[PDB]
RNA sequence: GAUCGCUAUAAGAUGCACGAGAGCGAAAGCAUUUCACUCAACUGUGUCCAUUAAUCAAGAACGAAAGUUAGGGGAUCGAAGACGAUCAGAUACCGUCGUAGUCCUAACUAUAAACGAUGUCAACCAAGGAUUGGAUGAAAACCUUGUUCAGAACUUAAAGAGAAAUCUUGAGUUUAUGGACUUCAGGGGGAGUAUGGUCACAAGGCUGAAACUUAAAGGAAU
RNA sequence: UUAAUA
């Protein structure tokens, strides 16, 4: 039956939440329940980071980086490797 | 409580920590005070807990402020416990 | 060839900046009906912060100015906004704190009339040991009331040049966190964009004086 | 003269990041900030009444989305539909276009995996750490601590229960069986079907069998 | 990308 306990929610003291959009299905998930990651990122590969500061028209300009919030159904979770099946007595772990 | 105390003779601060109704008696956290005047020496009676400007019988300098659930005397009001 | 008819100008900011050349900007040789100081009238130009004052302690803020008239290969610049760097803004969005954002519609005393657009971020404590840190509904309200005001005041007695180079030394965000923190413990306050809602009316020996 | 780039406009819709096992609400549900009008609850109380209470057939308000009626709006997406691919075929999944619809106002409809699949009220009840809103001491609104009231939760149990999964703010206190009240079920199908009654403009909703058929259907775990 | 049946 009850493969969880929060039934792999987040909704405890409420009825209803608002819809999110998948960031690879497009598909429709509860804010909840949708997979949030973030990423922070440099605007610069590893491989171009000494080309640029090679040949640049600034004093010592630092290079800045891109956030962005990403959100996943639980399919396009899985497939994509963001999270993975565990067992079920590690299901519980929640760090 | 696994560890369990006696029930009749509760110390005087194990019966101070708990609620004013989950006593062995309920007793109220609550008093009569008076206080004395700045501007005269007059002392007006009043409730701890009072939910109203208080005011001298004299004049007025109010002695105090109700605030949700004990009066807020001014700094120079000095007050006693009527017993 | 393309570029055969194409004629560069001389870009000029209003002596405020440290620089006064910014770079060159195309336009088409005259023809017909087509002057060329006619069509750079409209032109917009975006410039970082860390380039008119020469300094990289600004760079994390754009610039933009319109063109007013052409003064012989010289476009002279009039302000016309000013906007956070997009890595900037997404960068000082804490997750476990409260975000408070406020914009007001402020006459200067020139005339011009302008959008101001206020960011602000509770923070933590020295002594803190709980995760979150949020304000009850009540603590926003006073402290978006509060920068509300205080940006009013420091923005409606000055005009639009002077309140600008205003907004370069750190005052009103120094003078808001320490006026919102006897409501709540603030960090991080932002200007994050200005704008021009209704230009004000302009004259040519002022434009020269805003001109050197 | 597209995609692309800058600058200007005017409507529609939406309300990112903050946004959480956080808050409010009887449930459905509720997210730009300001001002009003309300409402509810918690806490505080040597304030008042004095049983006015709990659960409730009949009955009555609210009831997601879709759908219906009549105006306005008609941006994006898009049941139907039309193309192009894939395939043995593809009326589908993939791509392009696109009507009703999606949005607002007034009136219907009254159904959801409307779920915590766990009725409402009340008593007793093992160890914790943290959090939301108060009251109260200490430490100079914010924050760190002691106590206590209310709320959504979480962890441990060699204990209690259960068929087990699991439950512990109960699914415990039950063959050592009785705290109060209401609703529902009786092997699987036929079947929420036929007929009858009633509500609705309609789709449909509420009530709701029988003949016949069959030794299993089903639940948790290895 | 496609992969039906006993």
């Amino acid at each position: 039956t009850s493969k969880r306990r929060n039934n792999g929610r987040s909704k405890k003291g409420r009825g209803h939440t608002q819809n999110v959009r998948c960031s690879h299905c497009g598909r429709c998930v509860p804010k909840d329940k949708a997979i949030k990651r973030y990423q922070i990122k440099n605007i610069v590969e590893a491989a171009a980071v000494r080309d640029i500061s090679d040949n640049s028209a600034l004093t010592k300009y630092k290079l800045p980086k891109t956030y962005m919030k990403l959100e996943y159904c639980v399919s396009c979770g899985i497939h994509g490797r963001v999270v993975r099946v565990r067992s079920r007595t590690d299901r519980r772990n929640r760090l | 409580p696994l560890i369990e105390v006696d029930l009749l003779n509760p110390t005087a601060a194990s019966e101070a920590k708990a609620h004013k109704m989950k006593r062995l008696v309920p007793t109220p956290n609550s008093y009569f005070l008076e206080i004395k005047c700045p501007k005269c020496g007059a002392t007006t009676t009043t409730f701890s807990h009072a939910h109203r400007q208080i005011l001298c019988q004299k004049c007025g300098q109010p002695l105090g402020q109700p605030t949700g659930g004990k009066l807020k005397l001014t700094q120079q009001c000095k007050f006693r416990i009527k017993k | 060839e393309p570029f055969s008819k194409k004629e560069w100008y001389n870009v000029k900011v209003p002596k405020n900046f440290k620089r006064r050349t910014v770079g060159q900007i195309v336009v088409n040789k005259t023809a017909g009906t087509r002057i060329a100081s006619e069509q750079l009238k409209g032109r917009v130009v975006e410039v970082n912060l860390a380039d008119l004052m020469e300094n990289e302690k600004f760079g994390a803020y754009n610039y933009k100015f319109k063109c007013e008239d052409v003064n012989g290969k010289d476009c002279l610049m009039i302000f016309h906004g000013l906007k956070l760097t997009t890595d900037k803004l997404r960068s000082i969005v804490k997750k476990w704190c409260t975000l408070i954002e406020t914009s007001v519609d402020v006459k200067t005393t020139d005339g011009h009339l302008i959008r101001i657009f206020c960011i602000g971020f509770t923070s933590r404590k020295s002594n803190q040991i709980k995760k979150t840190s949020y304000a009850k509904s009540a603590q926003i309200k006073k402290i978006r009331k509060i920068m509300n005001n205080l940006i009013t005041k420091e923005a409606a007695s000055r005009e639009l040049t002077q309140f600008v180079d205003y907004l370069r030394e750190n005052k009103l965000p120094k003078e808001i966190v320490a006026k919102c923190s006897k409501v709540f413990s603030m960090d991080n306050v932002y200007i994050r964009k200005v704008k021009i809602l209704k230009a004000g009316k302009i004259d040519s020996l002022k434009l020269l004086d805003q001109h050197q």
